[PDB]
């Protein structure tokens, strides 16, 4: 899978 | 004068599909850097493999700077790079303990 990835939890 | 042009990792306008081709099946802290989808504020898309995932990560470009996440730091993408290939991205968010270990080079092994 292609996931953004956030700052937060 | 360094060039993004010029780094190994840097893939220009190839879009996310085309990044899963060539990240597909590698280890983790494999990576390359993309265009974003958008131009807005040219930013640039980091993608990093781990556990069998590609994980995106958007470098915002704001005021001649770059960075994952306010402030922006970085006075280039090569910079920043070069940054994390030694200080994990636990940095950016704490459950990403990822490194930048393995470039995908564009270039023909000549």
């Amino acid at each position: 899978k292609d996931s953004y990835v956030g700052d937060e939890a | 004068n360094m060039s993004l042009q010029d780094a190994e990792w840097y893939w220009g306008d190839i879009s996310r599909e085309e990044v899963n081709e060539k990240l597909r099946d590698t280890a983790d802290g494999t990576f390359l850097v993309r265009d974003a989808s958008t131009k807005m504020h040219g930013d640039y898309t980091l993608t990093l493999r781990k556990g069998g995932n590609n994980k995106l990560i958007k470098i915002f470009h704001r005021d001649g700077k770059y960075g994952f996440s306010d402030p922006l730091t970085f006075s280039s993408v090569v910079e920043l790079i070069n940054h994390y290939r030694n200080e994990s991205l636990a940095q950016y968010n704490p459950k990403l303990d990822v490194k930048l270990l393995y470039p995908v080079s564009k270039y023909q092994q000549d």
